[PDB]
This record gives C-alpha cells, sequence and structure tokens, in this order.
RNA sequence: GAGGUUCGAAGACGAUCAGAUACCGUCGUAGUUCCGACCAUAAACGAUGCCGACUGGCGAUGCGGCGGCGUUAUUCCCAUGACCCGCCGGGCAGCUUCCGGGAAACCAAAGUCUUUGGGUUCCGGGGGGAGUAUGGUUGCAAAGCUGAAACUUAAAGGAAUUGA
RNA sequence: UUUUUUUUUU
C-alpha cells in the first residue's frame, strides 16, 4: 500500500516547513532516509534529528530551521551516469549557486558534487534547495 | 454551472423520492423539491364570519377551521406569485417572515 | 517580566478577582488554550492570572518602547470601552477615536481624518475588526485585549482578559496605564497610583442619570 | 485498507516495548508448554489456544516467555494439523455459505460473498504453494471442500 | 501552535491519545489478580478478556466478557498489578 | 435537432436501411 | 495517474502509439487514406485539361462571382 | 551577495522573521517590527535599550505571531521561566 | 514644488533618507510618487504596453474606457508595473506611470556559473502566477540576451536583467496576466530564501524611531 | 405460468382554441404484482476512479471502547437501563475560514503541481461527419457492445462583467 | 384565449 517511504518522508517534511512549524514526525525510518538527512546536515538545510526505536521500522523526529524551500523525490531510481548528471542539474536545480541532487552512488549515498569528485554515478533518489 | 448548491431539492443523501401532484396544474414533482405549505383558512371569511355568527344558535362555542395541505411545483409556483425570484446573495435564505 | 521588582503582588489579585477578568467565557480558542488553567462546571474557562500579568508586562514593554506619545492611537467601537479608551488616551497621550471608525483612516491619505499611528491598542478584535483589517495595510503593530474566543486575526500581541465584563475592561486599561507609567518613570513604583480604576469604567446612561439625581 | 471491503479499520495488537517476561509471572516454560499440550489434545486452534493462555493462566506472550512460536512448538512435535488454520476456517465459512446457497438460490448477496471468499482461499493457497506449506498439486474445489472441513 | 514537543509529549496528552500513534506503542490493558468472596485462590486475569474465567476452587465465574473490559462479579475485588 | 428526437430519426433511418439490405 | 515505473517502457510506447491514433494530423497522414482521397494524389501540381468555365458565388458576407474552371 | 573577487555586490539585505526565518517581502504591508523595551533589574525603569522582533506578514496573518513572540521573549529572558 | 503629506514623504524632502533600499527593508508602504521621482527621476524610463478599449452594454449602449499598462525602470536594479482604467487615453497613461512608480519593487540579481564580473541573471529560476499564466524565469549564461515575448523582454531589460530565458504556460496573449505573472516571479527572487541570506539580519532602527523629533516638528507645522 | 385491487403506454370518448395528432376529465389493453430465463439502460450525478503519507479548527450525529459531578427507573445495595460532561478509532455530514489551489462559479480536497516523479487502471486530444457506414458478436424483436473513412467548418464551447 | 416573419455585406 506504501510503495515508497523516502518519498513520503520528503513530502511530509516539505508539508511541515510550508506551514512554518519547528519539528516533523516521520512514522517510518529507513537507513536510506537517514543517509539523506546526513547530506541535509552538512549542507545546512535542516537541524539535528533523532530516531525513536519502537522496534517497528523506527520513527524520526526532525528539527527544522525553516531554511529549506522544496525537497523532492525521483521515485523511479533512474540510472544517472557522469555524462547525464550535469543534465539533471540544469533540469532540476534552481541554480548552480546552491541546491543539491542526491543519488545512491556505489560509494554510498552522496550529493552530486561529491559524485563528480568521486567520478562515480548511481541511481538518482531526490533533491533539495 | 450550479445555480443551486442543493440542486433545488432537499435530497442529498438518498437516491429516490415519491412524487406528489401539483395543485394548480396537476403535474408530478418530487415532494422535497416542491413548494409545500400549510394553509389554515377559517371556514368563513373574517368579514363574513359576523353574518353567520348573528344567525348562529351556539353561545359562541363554534369556530371551525379549514386546514388544507398545499403543493405547488416550481413552474406554477411563480404564477401563484409565491417564490418570487431572488437576488444573487438572496438565494441563500430561509423562512420569510 | 522575570525581575523580582516586577514580581506579583497581592492587591492586584483582589482587583482581578473582583472585576472578573479570570472567567472569560465558554468558547475556547485553539491558539488561546495555553493561557487557560482549566474550566469550571459552567464551561467557564478560568484564565491563569500569571499569564495575564506576563502578557500585560510584555504589552507594556511595547508601549514604553515608543518615544512619541502623540504617535500612538486608541480605538473604541463598543461604548463600554470608550471611556477607558478615552482616559488612556488622555493619560499617556494616545489619540482617541470613538463611535464609528470611518473607512480610510489608515489607508486613505486624502481626508482630514487620516491617521498613521506607530502603535494601537485594541479592546476586542471582534468589535474592532475594521481597524484591525485596516491595520493589515499599514503594518501597524497592535496590542489586543484578547478573550478566550477573540479572533486573533492580524494580531501582534495578546493579553488574556474578559472583554465581555464592563469592570474587567476598565480595570485592565487602568492597570496597563499604571504599568507603563511605573515603567517610564513618570509615576513611581514605590507607591500605589492615586487615581481610582473606576475612571475607566463606562456606565449606562440610565444609571448615570439615577446617580446624578441622587 | 481491507482486501475486499472499503474499511479503513485500525485495530491490531500493540505489543509492549518490554520484551522481558514480567517478574510477577510465577510460571515456568515447561508449564506453559504443558498447558499448550492440554489445549492441543483437546482439539483447539492455536488462535484460541493463545487467547485462552492470555485471558486465564497469566501468559502475556508465548513467544516472549519461551522463545518459539505456538505453531513452531506444535510443528516440531508433529501433531499440528496439515491444513493451516486460517486456510481451514475460510473453507468452513464458504461451506456454510454454500449450505445456505443450495437452500436458497435466490440470495444473490450470498453468491457474491461466496465468490469473494473463494478467491480469499485461492490467493492464500497460491502463497502456501510457493512456501511449500501444502503440496503444489493441492487444489480447492467445491466438491472436495466438504471433505476438507471437519 | 507552531512548536509542540514531539520528542517529549506530555504524559496527559500521551495517555489521552490512542494506543497507537504514540512515541512507543504500548497496551492500554493490564494484568490484575482476582480475589473472589468465599475463596482463597488468587487468579490472574488480563484486561480486555474474551473467554470465560471460572475459578477452580470457588466453582464460580469471575468475569463475563460483555464488550470491552471483562465485567466481573459484584463481590470480587480488583487490584491492578504492575502499574 | 433536439438531442433525443435526432436519435429517434437516426434509429428510424437505420431500421429502414436494415430492411433494404435484407430484401437485397 | 500515468505510470512511472522503470520497467513499463513498452507500456509507454504502446499507450503513445494507441493514443497517437487520436489527433487529426498524425492519423490523416499515416493511414494512407487521405492520399488516396485527394484528387491530387499527393501532387503539388498537375497537368489537366480545361473543360468548363463556371462562376461560383462567394461566401455569405461577400457578394462576388469567382471565375472557376472545371478541370 | 558576493562575487568571486570578494566584493559585496548587492542592492540591499532585507530582514527576516525571527520565528519563520523567511524573507519579509518588500511590499509585505502586514509585517511588523515590534520593539520590546528593557528595564533594570532593581530600578524597573526604561534604560533606553530595546529588543527587536521581526514578524513576517503571513505569520501574523495566520495567527502564530502571539505564540512566536512569547517563545522568543521567554528565551531571551524577558518572560518569566515559570510562565 | 512638492508638499509631503505623510511620514515617509517628509523624510524624503528633508534628506533624512539616503535611498529606497532602507524602505524595502522595513516593508513600509509607499504612497507618493515624488519619493521615486526625487531619487531616480533622471534615470527612470517608462513604456506603455497596451490600450484595449474596454466598454459595456446597457440600456444606453457602448462607452469605451481606456486601460493603460506601463512598466517603469532604470534598467539597472528597480522595476515595477501599474495599471489604470479611466475615460481618456492620456489620463490613463499618466496615472498608470504614477502607480507603476508607486509599486516599484527591488529586483534581486545574481550570477550564473562563474561568479566573476557583474550580475547579469537571476539568483535562481523562479515562478509567478496570475490567472492561468505561469511565467518561469531561467538563469542564462553571459551574453545570451533575453528569450521571451517582446513585452516581457522589455520588462526584463527595464528591470535591468541582462540575460534571461523564459518559459510560459498559459494564455500569454493576455498581456496583463503575462506581465503580472513575471513580476510576481521577479518579486519572488529577493523573497527567495537562498543560502547567502541565511546570515542573521542585524535589526536596524526604523526610520520612524531613528527620526522622531523631526517627524513631530514637521507634523506640528502641518 | 398464476389474477387483475389501485394506477396507468397504446386506444377510445368529453372540453379549449384557426388547426391540438397534447396538456384537463372518464374509462381503459399491454404494463404496474409474484415466479424462471432473457434483455444491461438511465441525469447507474457527488455531471467528482481505487490504494497509500502529510496536511487548521468549531458546534453536532451513528457504532464500539474508556473516565466521571450529578438527575432519573428497575429497588433495598452494586449492577442494568436513560440524560450531561469529555477522550479515543472507524464514518455520513454542515458551518466559518487569506491553509491552499482554481478560469471562475465554488471546493480540507476540486491541497500538498514548473519549487513539475507515492502506485496504477479506465478514459480525452478543435467543431462536425458520427455513435454514422462496414465487419464481428449478443438478442424473439426493439436494439446493445466494438467501431472508421471520405468530406466540411474559424469557430463551438466554460466561467464571469453590466442591461433587457 | 392567441401576437408568425423582417432583408445583404456594411
Ligand atoms: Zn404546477
Amino acid at each position: 500500500v506504501r510503495m515508497n517511504v523516502l518519498a513520503d518522508a520528503l513530502k511530509s517534511i516539505n508539508n511541515a516547513e510550508k506551514r512554518g512549524k519547528r519539528q516533523v514526525l516521520i512514522r517510518p525510518c529507513s537507513k536510506v532516509i537517514v543517509r539523506f538527512l546526513t547530506v541535509m546536515m552538512k549542507h545546512g538545510y535542516i537541524g539535528e534529528f533523532e530516531i525513536i526505536d519502537d522496534h517497528r521500522a523506527g520513527k524520526i523526529v526532525v528539527n527544522l530551521t525553516g531554511r529549506l524551500n522544496k525537497c523532492g523525490v525521483i521515485s523511479p531510481r533512474f540510472d544517472v551516469q557522469l555524462k547525464d548528471l550535469e543534465k539533471w542539474q540544469n533540469n532540476l536545480l534552481p541554480s548552480r549557486q546552491f541546491g543539491f541532487i542526491v543519488l545512491t552512488t556505489s560509494a554510498g549515498i552522496m550529493d552530486h558534487e561529491e559524485a563528480r569528485r568521486k567520478h562515480t554515478g548511481g541511481k538518482i533518489l531526490g533533491f533539495f534547495f | 454551472t450550479k445555480k443551486r448548491r442543493n440542486n433545488g431539492r432537499a435530497k442529498k443523501g438518498r437516491g429516490h423520492v415519491q412524487p406528489i401532484r401539483c395543485t394548480n396544474c396537476a403535474r408530478c414533482v418530487p415532494k422535497d423539491k416542491a413548494i409545500k405549505k400549510f394553509v389554515i383558512r377559517n371556514i368563513v371569511e373574517a368579514a363574513a364570519v359576523r353574518d353567520i355568527s348573528e344567525a348562529s344558535v351556539f353561545d359562541a362555542y363554534v369556530l371551525p377551521k379549514l386546514y388544507v395541505k398545499l403543493h405547488y411545483c416550481v413552474s406554477c409556483a411563480i404564477h401563484s406569485k409565491v417564490v418570487r425570484n431572488r437576488s444573487r446573495e438572496a438565494r441563500k435564505d430561509r423562512t420569510p417572515p | 517580566g522575570a525581575l523580582d521588582v516586577l514580581q506579583m503582588k497581592e492587591e492586584d489579585v483582589l482587583k482581578f478577582l473582583a472585576a472578573g477578568t479570570h472567567l472569560g467565557g465558554t468558547n475556547l480558542d485553539f491558539q488561546m488554550e495555553q493561557y487557560i488553567y482549566k474550566r469550571k462546571s459552567d464551561g467557564i474557562y478560568i484564565i491563569n492570572l500569571k499569564r495575564t500579568w506576563e502578557k500585560l508586562l510584555l504589552a507594556a514593554r511595547a508601549i514604553v518602547a515608543i518615544e512619541n506619545p502623540a504617535d500612538v492611537s486608541v480605538i473604541s467601537s463598543r461604548n463600554t470601552g470608550q471611556r477607558a479608551v478615552l482616559k488612556f488616551a488622555a493619560a499617556t497621550g494616545a489619540t482617541p477615536i470613538a463611535g464609528r471608525f470611518t473607512p480610510g483612516t489608515f489607508t486613505n491619505q486624502i481626508q482630514a481624518a487620516f491617521r498613521e499611528p506607530r502603535l494601537l491598542v485594541v479592546t476586542d478584535p471582534r468589535a474592532d475588526h475594521q481597524p484591525l483589517t485596516e491595520a493589515s495595510y499599514v503594518n501597524l503593530p497592535t496590542i489586543a485585549l484578547c478573550n478566550t474566543d477573540s479572533p486573533l486575526r492580524y494580531v501582534d500581541i495578546a493579553i488574556p482578559c474578559n472583554n465581555k465584563g464592563a469592570h474587567s475592561v476598565g480595570l485592565m486599561w487602568w492597570m496597563l496605564a499604571r504599568e507603563v507609567l511605573r515603567m517610564r518613570g513618570t509615576i513611581s513604583r514605590e507607591h500605589p497610583w492615586e487615581v481610582m480604576p473606576d475612571l475607566y469604567f463606562y456606565r449606562d446612561p440610565e444609571e448615570i442619570e439615577k446617580e446624578e439625581q441622587a | 485498507g481491507r482486501m475486499h471491503a472499503p474499511g479503513k479499520g485500525l485495530s491490531q495488537s500493540a505489543l509492549p516495548y518490554r520484551r522481558s517476561v514480567p517478574t510477577w509471572l510465577k510460571l515456568t516454560s515447561d508449564d506453559v508448554k504443558e498447558q499448550i499440550y492440554k489445549l492441543a489434545k483437546k482439539g483447539l486452534t492455536p488462535s484460541q489456544i493463545g487467547v485462552i493462555l492470555r485471558d486465564s493462566h497469566g501468559v502475556a506472550q508465548v513467544r516472549f516467555v519461551t522463545g518459539n512460536k505456538i505453531l513452531r512448538i506444535l510443528k516440531s512435535k508433529g501433531l499440528a494439523p496439515d491444513l493451516p488454520e486460517d486456510l481451514y476456517h475460510l473453507i468452513k465459512k464458504a461451506v456454510a455459505v454454500r449450505k445456505h446457497l443450495e437452500r436458497n438460490r435466490k440470495d444473490k448477496d450470498a453468491k457474491f460473498r461466496l465468490i469473494l471468499i473463494e478467491s480469499r482461499i485461492h490467493r492464500l493457497a497460491r502463497y502456501y504453494k510457493t512456501k511449500r506449506v501444502l503440496p503444489p498439486n493441492w487444489k480447492y474445489e467445491s466438491s472436495t471442500a466438504s471433505a476438507l472441513v471437519a | 501552535p507552531l512548536a509542540r514537543d514531539l520528542l517529549h509529549p506530555s504524559l496527559e496528552e500521551e495517555k489521552k491519545k490512542h494506543k497507537k500513534k504514540r512515541l512507543v506503542q504500548s497496551p492500554n490493558s493490564y494484568f490484575m489478580d482476582v480475589k473472589c468472596p468465599g475463596c482463597y485462590k488468587i487468579t490472574t486475569v488480563f484486561s480486555h478478556a474474551q473467554t470465560v474465567v471460572l475459578c477452580v476452587g470457588c466453582s464460580t465465574v469471575l468475569c463475563q466478557p460483555t464488550g470491552g473490559k471483562a465485567r466481573l462479579t459484584e463481590g470480587c475485588s480488583f487490584r491492578r498489578k504492575q502499574h | 435537432m433536439r438531442a433525443k428526437w435526432r436519435k429517434k430519426r437516426m434509429r428510424r433511418l437505420k431500421r429502414k436501411r436494415r430492411k433494404m439490405r435484407q430484401r437485397s | 495517474g500515468k505510470c512511472r515505473g522503470l520497467r513499463t517502457a513498452r507500456k509507454l510506447r504502446s499507450h503513445r502509439r494507441d493514443q497517437k491514433w487520436h489527433d487529426k494530423q498524425y492519423k490523416k497522414a499515416h493511414l494512407g487514406t487521405a492520399l488516396k482521397a485527394n484528387p491530387f494524389g499527393g501532387a503539388s501540381h498537375a497537368k489537366g485539361i480545361v473543360l468548363e468555365k463556371v462562376g461560383v458565388e462567394a461566401k455569405q458576407p461577400n457578394s462576388a462571382i469567382r471565375k472557376c474552371v472545371r478541370v | 551577495m558576493q562575487n568571486d573577487a570578494g566584493e559585496f555586490v548587492d542592492l540591499y539585505v532585507p530582514r527576516k522573521c525571527s520565528a519563520s526565518n523567511r524573507i519579509i517581502a518588500a511590499k509585505d504591508h502586514a509585517s511588523i517590527q515590534m520593539n520590546v523595551a528593557e528595564v533594570d533589574r532593581t530600578t524597573g525603569r526604561f534604560n533606553g535599550q530595546f529588543k527587536t522582533y521581526g514578524i513576517c506578514g503571513a505569520i501574523r496573518r495566520m495567527g502564530e505571531s502571539d505564540d512566536s513572540i512569547l517563545r522568543l521573549a521567554k528565551a531571551d529572558g524577558i518572560v518569566s521561566k515559570n510562565f | 514644488e512638492w508638499i509631503p503629506v505623510t511620514k515617509l514623504g517628509r523624510l524624503v524632502k528633508d534628506m533624512k533618507i539616503k535611498s529606497l533600499e532602507e524602505i524595502y527593508l522595513f516593508s513600509l508602504p509607499i504612497k507618493e510618487s515624488e519619493i521615486i521621482d526625487f531619487f531616480l527621476g533622471a534615470s527612470l524610463k517608462d513604456e506603455v504596453l497596451k490600450i484595449m478599449p474596454v466598454q459595456k452594454q446597457t440600456r444606453a449602449g457602448q462607452r469605451t474606457r481606456f486601460k493603460a499598462f506601463v512598466a517603469i525602470g532604470d534598467y539597472n536594479g528597480h522595476v515595477g508595473l501599474g495599471v489604470k482604467c479611466s475615460k481618456e487615453v492620456a489620463t490613463a497613461i499618466r496615472g498608470a506611470i504614477i502607480l507603476a512608480k508607486l509599486s516599484i519593487v527591488p529586483v534581486r540579481r545574481g550570477y550564473w556559473g562563474n561568479k566573476i564580473g557583474k550580475p547579469h541573471t537571476v539568483p535562481c529560476k523562479v515562478t509567478g502566477r496570475c490567472g492561468s499564466v505561469l511565467v518561469r524565469l531561467i538563469p542564462a549564461p553571459r551574453g545570451t540576451g533575453i528569450v521571451s515575448a517582446p513585452v516581457p523582454k522589455k520588462l526584463l531589460m527595464m528591470a535591468g536583467i541582462d540575460d534571461c530565458y523564459t518559459s510560459a504556460r498559459g494564455c500569454t496573449a493576455t498581456l496583463g496576466n503575462f506581465a503580472k505573472a513575471t513580476f510576481d516571479a521577479i518579486s519572488k527572487t529577493y523573497s527567495y530564501l537562498t543560502p547567502d541570506l541565511w546570515k542573521e539580519t542585524v535589526f536596524t532602527k526604523s526610520p520612524y524611531q531613528e527620526f522622531t523629533d523631526h517627524l513631530v516638528k514637521t507634523h506640528t507645522r502641518v
């Protein structure tokens, strides 16, 4: 009934910030999601977060600074390579000054700038700016 | 577009309503959608009551009342002059006074 | 106000209890629940008196912040608050408006009634919807004597109170007046203010005539 | 939501976070298994074997107390019925529907429900075929359903 | 209210909410020990009971499930164990 | 053409068409 | 809503081809019926024989008699 | 705001709300900048110091300004901790 | 030869306000065109877009009123648009320029790719809505120019943006919705929360409190 | 195939007008009733797909479960009923509301939609020709399901503005 | 109790 769990997490986070609140309550929790939030840590688009261990897929509480405009998902995990990764940037990112496209590189979950430095692509997962 | 949110009748929940004949033209219309009013009319006209009263044997104990159910569909509700057309904010009203 | 010189006293508790500022009404607002302790058996939600003092002090800080008393306004539609509105206008220099608030006072710059206050205090958002809506176009900070059901639309700060009560309205206006005068140094904090709070109370014309005749 | 019903129900078992056996439970794992055996010889389905063990006796979770599931204890010994209990009762309910069906052929509400319940077996039996619970050649038919139940 | 304590919701609000949707999902039911008049044996009955609980020594029923909590008899006293 | 009685006329033109093909 | 899965490309090409039979430009050209129906037969010019000289009335707003030739 | 040469190249720097942390529109005519005056601990009289509170028009227009100020002042120490 | 009638207008006449940038900061409504005329009157140009003779049909008939669009911009950093419907062609044109100047809004500019040189494009690709028209401004490399309809092309140059690409979804034939939708997008650029705006804003004294004694002196005189 | 009580296609008779093949009235067959097999259509309209996450509130109704000051009947106790105050989950729902979106009318979904991707089915591609021709299939028939092309047109449309 | 039509672009 729930095909994607990162797509829901990124949508509910976006729905919270648009209202203007301070925290979010994510019913599910996947290690894919937390590896997405660690990129959010380093780029400074949300604050710290905690994982409630309820023995059932976990729960996430996330604190927000209201610094994020939109965070989205590409539910089909498209096989992005180094040739077309630049194309996704000009198709998805609001500008080259900021914003990040995150993708599951074989080296781990990394942002697109780290992917170019590692010379490794992967499957696209989502974006934020 | 929808002139009326109600779509004229009061039936929003159920699928069907049994029809009732119109009084002025004898046309079948759903009950909930028709203009239905209770009419109480004295048997005798207020001006004419006195002529009967004077000839009345009773020690002022008889006052018969005629009560008749009234049902008009909408095509001739207007002709009767009842339900005169309302203003754009006018429609959203109720009983009237 | 967390300072000890500004802490709670006893004579204020008596005034709040007597005027009936702490009963409010039955209708509870979702954004006003944090100012309610609990409810009675009649649905009357008792307003926490610590919160009334804190929002009175925070409001008072906003008033003393302005340096030109002539650049603050006071508006009253209900006649119950008109007398207190007028007294507060004369005591601290606020500009008084009464009766019907003519449209275009804040937005229309042409007519002679055009006012551009830097601060306005509002007895009740419900009765003063028109000045608050007109306040939305001149970014005019406002202080609202909020009720348990007062619509906090275009409000900036709220003081819990009972706007329905005639005595509750007048007491609070005198109390904000006493605080701001204590804070600004014109009236000393070491002695009680010499004017009775009843100068802010609006009395019905029939009761006024009876008292004058007697 | 529900499989064949438009019900957005929300009622299941909210097991506590504390997996440990409560201290006040003055019961042994051997006695829990023995009470399981007494219910097993009587001829009771494990769904109400666990229910009886919860309402009376005083066991919160058989799995928590011992470490193995009720069907797993019965299957290791070998007395558990071959047909899974959930698969069994659906056939019984469909049997009950068909008894009323041949009594009254005009009930088209019963015919629709029977078709619904039939496919409830069919999807379940396909999964059991993949997981080797029942032989792959096992099939469910209206004629042999009466033999399957009881 | 823009900010409400999701990490530490109040105990009053947590007990007020459903058994689901909580910080950690927990039963609303409990265990409680039975003492029936005329009997010495102590039984264990779990809240929200659905089967007949008959005392062996007393030879009398203790609680009849009538929906929700098992409505016990008149004389028997309840003592909720383990909080 | 009212919607319904255009449909009636098309049906009656169709019925005439079928009888012509049947006799031929 | 429209399918997005990564292994539905055949469905995408089929849904686009079976919905391409729904626009007056594509279906007109790729059925082979329009070319068989125009008198030109796909011809930008044609050599014909002038048969008759006729005068055709203009449309409703214009009262004119154009000079057409039946060829 | 800054080019690669290090120069500060921009027209201006608009303020923000202290609660929503969102840019206040230059033509947002419902956004306030409320000043809260401060007093000495003992004297209780105005000392010429004030604390600013920027509120965007939308937050006030929705109804969260009253809660935002209370949280901010309490954090700043103006509002008593035992609120 | 102009008399102020409001607080902000008086501050402009007596040179207590440096420019309009401080005004944008405090989100104070502007209600005089003399503020803009004094500041950038020597570098502001205006261009009328369309005058469609709208009318009405009553028991008397058709009487046309003229509508006037005009954008006012210094071609450097400040543009705004205004509309005016009246009975005469010139009256509509003149007043619409007053309103367009009155509603001028800052145009925030940025860099594309390399940050060297002067700003020429948008900080990021941005959207604005008016009716069904969705105008999307897309950052462009240096030296490309404006890719848009002729009227928004004039509006973007009037705003001062050198290079732009534009994509529009909706009935762009409606000029008013077209210009208003791109202006909403342009007004969304400086309202857009970019990482370089994450730095905490140091609150500055409002012009009212910074200049209060002068305000009282002038108001008592008037 | 059972009887036609009441209504009531077709039809008849009586009024109204220049015509009335109709409205009105009186009958009235088939039908309206039950049973078996067909027929599968409607404005089968919420003119508004299903599954799943997030996404304000206020006064109410149904069910079930939980707590209680009190009123009231079984009574003499609990208990069982019933009213009032709430809480929790599943609902049919208003009403206000600058959440929001929409062309607007209007709608917490008709929202989270260019700052465009939760899964997927059916289904539309300017207006006519045309739900037509032909083929196939169902039906006792009437007709239903599937379903073109040639040719022709610059508008047909939706909402809203003021008059009449 | 009824009262049909009215003309071609401009
Ligand atoms: Zn009628």
